[PDB]
């Protein structure tokens, strides 16, 4: 089955591009303090969650 | 000034529907439509089978009118 996985590995490709612009990272973004999230997410990303979803 | 990021007033739906049109064909057709065209084939061959052994005694006969 290697097409499949290879349409929703775009899919997470957009998903890590949206760890990219909340935190930075590829996939080790710590971003979490005991404590609360910190270094908030900033303007123009749940318009894009939108349209992901 | 505040300039944080909120939604605004509410957005649209996201659908979490299962989509299956069911196309289709209804299949009994389909069973019928293979054996019609497959039918037809067969009457063809025939044809076709039946013209060809009339050549080829033809070709018999060409042979024995010309071997001695």
């Amino acid at each position: 089955a290697m097409t499949p996985f290879f349409w929703m590995f775009e899919e997470r490709e957009k998903m890590f591009e949206f760890y990219e612009r909340v935190s930075g990272a590829r996939m080790h973004a710590a971003y979490v303090r005991p404590g609360g999230v910190h270094q908030d997410l900033p303007l123009g990303l749940m318009d894009d969650i939108y349209e992901f979803s | 000034v505040k300039q944080d990021m909120p939604p605004v007033g509410g957005y649209g739906p996201i659908d979490y529907k299962r989509n299956l049109p069911r196309r289709g064909l209804s299949g009994y057709s389909m069973f019928a439509v293979g054996i019609g065209a497959l039918l037809f084939g067969y009457w063809s061959m025939m044809r076709w089978n039946r013209e060809r052994r009339r050549l080829q005694i033809e070709d018999f006969e060409a042979r024995i009118a010309l071997m001695p």
